[PDB]
């Protein structure tokens, strides 16, 4: 059995996380278990960098008016 | 130049119909499990070196 964090979101973000896992963007393969098309299993020790990457992807194609 | 263009416009037509699958399958084919302390079991993927550590009840 595994101990960690289940992450649920739209399939686009799941595919983005899979691309990050295969490209070693975070430096390792910590995206370990895939259970569903919209659910993934991730070790909680580095969830913060995943949030940072998601935020960077989100605000990259945003064109903030500030 | 027109001859070169009219052969080029059909040169890539046959080429585009050759390749079928672009995405590479990344299935994790773990081998035999290794037993560590505290009832820990580790599986190593033979395709990319992926490691999965879990606890078996």
């Amino acid at each position: 059995v595994l101990k960690g964090v289940l992450i649920e979101c739209d399939p686009a973000m799941k595919q983005f996380l899979l691309y990050l896992d295969e490209s070693n963007a975070l430096g390792k393969k910590f995206i370990i278990q895939d259970i569903d098309d919209t659910h993934v299993f991730v070790i909680a020790e580095l969830v913060n960098v995943l949030q940072e990457r998601v935020g960077e992807l989100m605000d990259q194609n945003a064109f903030s008016l500030t | 130049k027109k001859f070169d263009k009219k052969v080029k416009e059909l040169r890539r037509a046959v080429r585009s119909s050759v390749w079928k699958r672009e995405t590479i399958v990344h299935q994790h084919e773990y081998g035999p499990e290794e037993n560590l302390e505290d009832d820990m079991y580790r599986k190593t993927c033979t395709m990319c070196g992926h490691e999965l550590t879990y606890e078996k009840m």
